[PDB]
């Protein structure tokens, strides 16, 4: 119009982020006073907000830095806040409100505000007409502008309102995006939950899962739908054996005294104690400084264990005294097992070794000078087997010298292979418990136990436990100690627990009259099985995904170390699948697919009942609101959201009567407002039932008058939730509220337009005609007669016979035929179609509804509807001209045709 | 004797500079000093080894400064043994594995599924310098569930780690987190969450301001509310809210129904009271002290008159009181020396937790020792206590004139008598002027010795250690005259104090039956909270005129050279639906507070515990040595 902005000169804003400025500045200004500033331009976005900018800087010599926050307001004088909802449903008519603000101090604004027109929405805004209404502004103050509309396909679809104010230079556009939804609720379904593992419910190591496709059969038509693959690990800690209790070893450390066998033996229980909390590491309860005295003795019991020493470096109880085997082979032990503590001399053990490999033998050990103390050799007193447990404890002295004493003695591994050698050949029929454990575990350092003498080795354990036989109890937990150090040799960790139990069980904590060999041995067997920790059972699996929409093949490594991590697979096709595990561990399967569910149950008006009506008063109408809530108890404080039809306003004095007690309540702000931009309305209530209804109505005067009425709105709900809320919508022309539109199977056209094509500027002729009906377009050129008008409560049908057939398209109907045209009740009597009349109709191939055995005709606002006069009104010289121009374009479009 | 004795804190931590105090003491010439480092208890490494020289013109005192290589669930320790001529002093510390400091920072508080997180992780040290290490990050779900690891480096990223995260649409709702942890210390996770949900910005802010922090059970007036609802531009907001009040046990709320009101908003304001009565009907108990330790909760919705936006806001925590204030002993030590006067910090807050300004604060039976408390809230008190081995017990009470008896707070605390080393009563105090700190001022350490005169005059220096972040950041002597019973150290302090720091001093003789002993005593000092540097954003241009939608603008940006700054814009109305897990300077000096090794305000049992509650672990060749520690956490769980 004049004096104002038109809508095409209108850039609406349209940059509205939560956050920006995501970026990174470096201060290389010189200096001042060690300030460096650094001025920076940015551009601003069009939200109308407060910005706070936060700043964090990171130097080399000040480190982290959190500045103060710095607000930056953004404001017009005049602007429109768009008010859109997280999302909408498809096909679902609702009302949106954009508010126009105006913040100038004393100056009223007379703004007109547009919908533009959307494809993807259904409004009264078209290709064809505007929705612009002009309403007025007062200073310091706002006006809400409702709009009605369906969005009529899904996804991220866009809004965009614009208003201009006359006689000023100041407008203001805004155009944002909201997504639709499919009609459907969000809906999952647990497909599979399978446990993977291969080792224990797989075939030859490998695990096939097949997996079904999901059910599908409520699913929403055109939906797309997600399923998804969890793959998890199952992770398992694996249990250890509490270890002996630090407290309980106080009394192993002592200060060694006495002559060469007498010093070992109060060597043992400080060298093994020691061994044993480094091990375990509790030196916590223990005491770390007492640790440097326990080295101490240890050191003391080495430098006087170095006097007994013979030049042969042998070793004796007395220096005139011949050398014993045992002794010197047991110091070899020691001091093997003491090297990580204290300063032991290669010499002295790889001497000792030499002395030992040359004196043993056969290739098989003899003790030819016994040791004085016989209590400190344990299992090794009996009279039987002699030769063999010797020789496996010798043999046990020198492996574990070995990695010391390979370098200097250059017989050792011939040796071990000698003594390894007798020891496999006469392993069999030994019977006594100790020996064959000692002689096991001599032979499980080579990896030489296996087969029938493995079996002897393990029949031969009493109870699945012990090595127990007959006499003292020492030698059994000496013998059961080697057993032990058999079992953490041979990695056979499902038979050493109940040994580990039972030797705990015991309670013997070494010390005492010839607890030699049963204090070293028990707790060197313990501090070993707290050495191969196995505190967590191997896991790693091999999981190949196989889907039939994929090419390749989707694999998995599952670790330990990521046990715990979700390893999700999306596909967007409904599959059934196969996955394929392999390795040791355990996992799980959970296959879950989200859709979109039909539901019967309505997703709307769930906590509240709604009764909306407009109805024509004793031009003035009726408004009354029955709602009612749907709960066991009375709703608490409640909200009517009250928008006007357009053109339209409520009765103050019925306003007034009704704020008055009754439990309601109108704010002064709505009671001072004028007649005029009072188009929205807040009724409160204190209460609404959930017995009955509750019912309240007033008197809405017409002030303005517009040929097309926007639906007003009704939103009930409680304040403390606006998600559970109702809304109904009210039209004075009959309706259901609803726009027209035309839907079926969830493809929803909208039907706004113009009722048809009018043929009232000017006149029209026979050029006319037959150059606007020789359009490609132009699909169909009927000639029909109307025989049966079907009124209906949402659109009139019109039954008509196809008369003659001028031209044809896609429809191949026949002349005698029937077929309806389908128009909205609104456009009724603009197209006075009475029956028994005939009619010139042409259409477009998109006003086709729906498929050809019931293919009905919409009549559009592309579809020319002429009244084809009958013949005795054709003897009328004023119907003349329209009956010749009829009957010349019947002639010209049957016989010739179009030309092209 | 040349007595040698060293220090190194308690807890010494991996890939940090540590700092290792060497004492010499009754020595002349120059003595060789070589420090080395050994794991525990194998030795199997040399993990450090430095070098010193000992000289008179030093006055025997030297450092030695070693970091402890990050070496390939027990407390692990290592063996630090100093070497002096012939002597060798060995001590056995505890380690902490944690390499540092990491801080999280999301764009956003609150985010729509779709949405992409926008994070950066920032990789400090224990000096909360930047450094260049590996980060393992984790995506968190609200049910716990990892959905996306990764393992990156901050190495020539200035200690900034820029990141991000897309949210897919199909997600589930609810508080999501991140967490990163340094690779070498896995046990030491720190978490960042930001919530996921399907929303829509507001076009106001409403805020729920009570008129006292708290409520005073005896006032008849009640609770008295004042509802505040602006746009986020800054205009006022004209509306209706609703308010509805509640109370809150523990984790227990119970709504009050009655205490429903709708007032109109006029002008961006309401106010609603909520009744004593109402109150008290609503709870099924006649007793109102019942309801004392209890809080009340406050929650307001408002909506426009136009009905196109709606803001629901809340007001949490108010306390139910019999006292406006409330007394705290949390800085005080709970040790005291007999016959010397004992010094109490006492910290007198709000009901809600914030300092109190200008609090008369006295102890009962001592009206003459009444003293106000300062901008932190924080009053001195100083009294005399008599030579005993009683334990002292001190009760302070608030002197708020017009205030009643009955509403002035009150609390009681005790402190046991320090022990000294064979009964010989040698004591040493350090007391320092109550007073804000500030970085770039001067702060006076009076050093007051008490002992008898049969060995005063042997006392001719002291050695104090200073302890910030959990390492020594000074050490030094203080020169004292035979005679001079206070002494002033002028202490000149920077910002590698902040945010606070701990002085330990001491001093040795031979005295009594020819005994070598050893008296201690330590205090805590706070410093102003703040930047170590500063940054300053402001506008770039000639205001004041308001910018317009689109308009370009300029950003003044004002910090230390050289550093780098990261940036981001956000819209309040985020903030209006969610303000939690903002990275702040606060939150980071109370991490760091939070990682402190020390435990105390000040001093200890005995000379050694003076040592060991400070952070500090004490070794004399004679043989005077702290106990061990084991124990990597604080006191108590
Ligand atoms: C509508 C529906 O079934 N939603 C489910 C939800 O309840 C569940 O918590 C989630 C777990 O993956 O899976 C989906
Ligand atoms: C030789 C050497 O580095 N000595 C240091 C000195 O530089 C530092 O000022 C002081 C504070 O901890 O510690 C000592």
């Amino acid at each position: 119009d004049e004096d104002i902005i038109a809508e095409e000169n209108i850039v609406s804003r349209s940059e509205f982020p939560e956050s920006w400025l995501w970026n990174v500045e470096d201060l290389k200004e010189p200096p001042k006073n060690g300030i460096s500033t650094k001025l920076m331009n940015i551009f601003l976005k069009d939200s109308i907000t407060t910005w706070e900018i936060l700043a964090v800087s990171m130097s080399d010599k000040k480190g982290i830095c959190v500045a103060d926050p710095f607000e930056v307001t953004v404001m017009q004088d005049f602007f429109i806040d768009l008010r859109l909802p997280y999302s909408v449903v498809r096909n679902e008519q609702v009302e949106i409100r954009a508010v126009l603000y105006n913040y100038r101090q004393n100056q009223e604004l007379k703004v007109r505000v547009e919908l533009l027109h959307n494809p993807a929405f259904c409004s009264l805004a078209t290709t064809k007409r505007r929705h612009q209404q002009t309403v007025t502004i007062p200073p310091k103050s706002s006006l809400s502008v409702p709009y009605v509309i369906v969005p009529l396909k899904t996804g991220l679809q866009e809004v965009e309102v614009k208003a201009a104010v006359y006689h000023h230079f100041i407008s203001d556009g805004v155009r944002k995006s909201l997504k639709v939804v499919p009609e459907g609720i969000r809906m999952n379904k647990t497909v599979a939950v399978r446990t993977l593992d291969p080792e224990r419910l797989g075939r030859e190591g490998v695990q096939k899962e097949d997996i079904p496709p999901a059910d599908l059969s409520d699913q929403v038509p055109d939906t797309e739908s997600e399923t998804r693959i969890l793959l998890q690990g199952t992770p398992v800690a694996q249990m250890t054996e509490d270890a002996v209790d630090a407290e309980r070893l106080k009394h192993l450390i002592v200060t060694p005294s006495g002559c060469g066998e007498e010093n070992m033996i109060g060597m043992t229980p400080t060298v093994i104690a020691v061994h044993y909390l480094d091990e375990t590491e509790q030196w916590e309860k223990f005491g770390l400084e007492k640790r440097q005295g326990a080295l101490e003795l240890i050191k003391k019991g080495y430098t006087q264990q170095l006097a007994f020493r013979q030049p042969s470096s042998a070793f004796a109880a007395f220096v005139k005294r011949a050398p014993s085997t045992w002794l010197t082979a047991y110091v070899v032990k020691v001091f093997s097992l003491a090297v990580n503590l204290i300063a032991i001399d290669s010499q002295v053990l790889c001497g000792a070794v030499k002395w030992l490999i040359l004196e043993k033998q056969d290739g098989v050990f003899q003790e030819d000078a016994p040791v004085i103390h016989q209590e400190m050799i344990g299992g090794l007193r009996n009279n039987n087997e002699k030769d063999m447990a010797l020789t496996a404890f010798v043999l046990i002295s020198l492996q574990e010298a070995k990695d010391i004493c390979e370098e200097q003695v250059n017989s050792l591994p011939g040796s071990i292979t000698k003594a390894g050698d007798f020891l496999e050949a006469n392993y069999m029929n030994l019977q006594r418990s100790y020996t064959v454990a000692i002689a096991g575990y001599a032979l499980a350092q080579m990896g030489r136990l296996k087969g029938p003498l493995l079996n002897k080795f393990l029949t031969t354990a009493k109870d699945k436990n012990r090595w127990e036989d007959p006499g003292k109890q020492l030698y059994n937990v000496e013998a059961t100690s080697y057993a032990l150090l058999a079992l953490l040799q041979l990695k056979d960790f499902d038979f050493v627990p109940p040994v580990v139990r039972w030797l705990n069980e015991q309670r013997y904590y070494g010390g005492g009259y010839g607890s030699t060999q049963a204090t070293f041995m028990v707790f060197q067997a313990l501090a070993q099985y707290q050495k191969d920790a196995p505190d967590h059972q191997e896991l790693n699996l091999d999981v190949s995904l196989q889907l039939p929409s994929r090419s390749s093949k989707i694999t998995h490594r599952i670790h330990w170390e990521s046990a715990s991590l979700l390893r999700s697979e999306e596909t967007k096709e409904n599959e059934g699948f196969t996955v394929t595990a392999e390795g040791k561990g355990q996992g799980t399967l959970s296959v879950v697919t989200m859709y979109h569910a039909k539901a019967k149950d309505q997703l709307t008006c769930n906590k509240f009942d709604l009764k909306v009506t407009i109805k024509p008063a004793p031009n003035t109408m009726i408004l009354e609101i029955c709602t009612r809530y749907r709960g066991d108890q009375d709703a608490t404080m409640s909200i009517l959201d009250i928008s006007m039809m357009t053109g339209f306003a409520p009765d103050t004095d019925d306003l007034k009567q009704l704020a008055n007690g009754v439990d309601r309540y109108i704010s002064k702000y709505e009671l001072d407002k004028a007649f005029s931009d009072r188009n929205t309305l807040i009724i409160y209530l204190d209460k609404v039932s959930h017995s009955e209804d509750d019912c309240l109505a007033f008197k809405v005067h017409q002030y303005f008058n517009v040929e097309l009425i926007q639906p007003g709105a009704v939103k009930v709900y409680a304040y403390y939730n606006l998600e559970e809320s109702c809304t109904r919508f009210y039209h004075p022309e009959k309706e259901d509220g609803k726009l027209n539109k035309l839907c079926r199977d969830e493809l929803c056209r909208c039907a706004e337009e113009n009722c048809f094509i009018q043929k009232s500027d000017d006149k029209v002729t026979l050029e006319e005609r037959l150059d606007k009906a020789c359009e490609p377009g132009v699909d169909y050129v009927y000639k029909t007669r109307l025989v049966k008008v079907q009124l209906s409560n949402d659109f009139d049908e019109y039954i008509m016979a196809i008369e003659q057939t001028i031209k044809s398209g896609s429809d191949e109907v026949q002349v005698g035929q029937q077929r309806t045209f389908i128009s909205p009740i609104k456009c009724r009597e603009a197209l006075k179609l009475e029956e028994k009349k005939h009619y010139l109709m042409w259409g477009l191939s998109s006003d086709f509804w729906g498929e050809k055995p019931n293919l009905s005709y919409i009549i559009g606002k592309d579809t020319w509807v002429e009244h084809w006069p009958e013949e005795d009104e054709c003897q009328d010289e004023e119907n003349q001209k329209q009956c010749q121009d009829l009957g010349a374009f019947t002639e010209s479009m049957v016989v010739f045709g179009c030309p092209n | 004797s040349p007595m040698y004795s060293i220090i190194t804190p308690n807890i010494l931590r991996l890939e940090s500079e540590e700092t290792m105090v060497l004492e010499a003491h009754d020595a002349q010439g120059d003595v060789p000093v070589t420090v080395t480092v050994h794991d525990f208890p194998g030795k199997k490494l040399v993990l450090s080894s430095e070098k010193t020289v000992l000289t008179p013109a030093t006055n025997h005192m030297g450092n030695v400064t070693f970091t402890i290589p990050a070496n390939r669930g027990r407390n692990k320790f290592v063996t630090v043994q100093a070497t002096f001529g012939t002597q060798v002093v060995e001590k056995v510390v505890l380690v902490s594995l944690q390499s540092g400091y990491l801080f999280i920072q999301t764009d956003k508080t609150i985010y729509t599924p779709g949405s992409t997180v926008l994070y950066r992780i920032f990789t400090v040290n224990h000096k909360l310098l930047p450094v260049g290490r590996t980060v393992m990050v984790n995506i968190e779900n609200p049910e716990g569930i990892p959905v996306k690891q990764d393992s990156l480096s901050s190495q020539n990223q200035l200690g900034v780690l820029p990141l991000s995260w897309d949210i897919p649409e199909l997600v589930n709702m609810g508080q999501w987190k991140i967490r990163a942890y340094y690779e070498n210390s896995p046990q030491q996770v720190f978490s960042t969450e930001f919530e996921v949900k399907e929303y829509v910005l507001p076009s106001f802010e409403v805020i729920v301001e009570p008129t006292e922090k708290f409520y005073y059970i005896y006032n008849e007036k009640g609770l008295e509310v004042t509802i505040t609802a602006r746009f986020l531009y800054g205009k006022k907001v004209e509306g209706t809210a609703f308010v509805i009040f509640g109370i809150q046990d523990g984790e227990q709320r119970i709504s009050l129904p009655e205490s429903l009101k709708r007032i109109p908003i006029e002008d961006g304001s309401g106010e609603v009271v909520l009744s004593r009565k109402v109150l008290l009907d609503g709870v099924q108990n006649p007793r109102a002290e019942d309801l004392v330790g209890k809080s009340l909760y406050v929650s307001a919705t408002v909506i426009l008159h136009s009905g196109s936006d709606m803001v629901q806001a809340e007001r949490s925590g108010i306390p139910i009181v019999t006292s406006p204030y409330q007394i705290h002993f949390t800085k005080t030590p709970k040790y005291f020396k007999p016959g010397m006067p004992f010094d109490l910090m006492v910290f007198v807050t709000n009901p809600d937790g914030s300092p109190a300004y200008r609090v008369p604060v006295a102890v009962q039976g001592e009206d003459t020792v009444q003293s106000l408390t300062q901008g932190d809230g924080v009053a001195k008190l100083s009294i005399n206590t008599h030579p005993s081995q009683k334990p002292l017990s001190i009760t302070v009470r608030t002197k708020k004139q017009e205030l009643s008896e009955a509403e002035q707070a009150t609390r009681t605390m005790q402190a046991l008598p320090y022990s000294t080393v064979g009964n010989s009563n040698n004591y040493l105090h350090l007391s320092v002027l109550r007073t804000e700190l500030r970085p770039g001022e001067t702060l006076n350490v009076n050093f007051l010795l008490r002992m008898d005169r049969a060995h005063e005059a042997k006392i001719r220096y002291y050695t104090y250690l200073i302890m910030n972040k959990g390492r020594l950041l000074k050490a030094g002597r203080q020169v004292r005259e035979p005679g001079q019973d206070l002494v002033v150290l002028p202490l000149s302090i920077t910002t590698d104090f902040i945010p606070s720091f701990r002085l330990v001093a001491y001093y040795t003789l031979i005295g009594a039956s020819g005994q070598r002993e050893v008296v201690a005593d330590s205090v805590w000092v706070d410093v102003k909270d703040s930047c170590v540097g500063s940054l300053v954003v402001k506008s770039g241009q000639s205001e004041d005129r308001q910018p317009v939608p689109g308009q370009q603008m300029t950003l003044k940006i004002e910090g230390d050279h050289g550093a780098r700054v990261v940036l981001v814009a956000v819209d309040k109305g985020v903030f209006v639906l969610n303000k939690k897990n903002k990275l702040t300077q606060s939150k980071i000096w109370d991490v760091v507070e939070k990682a402190d090794i020390g435990c105390t305000p000040g001093s200890g049992k005995d000379y050694a515990g003076v040592f060991s509650d400070a952070g500090l672990t004490f070794t004399s060749s004679s043989g005077q040595q702290t106990a061990q520690r084991a124990e990597l956490q604080c006191p108590q769980p």
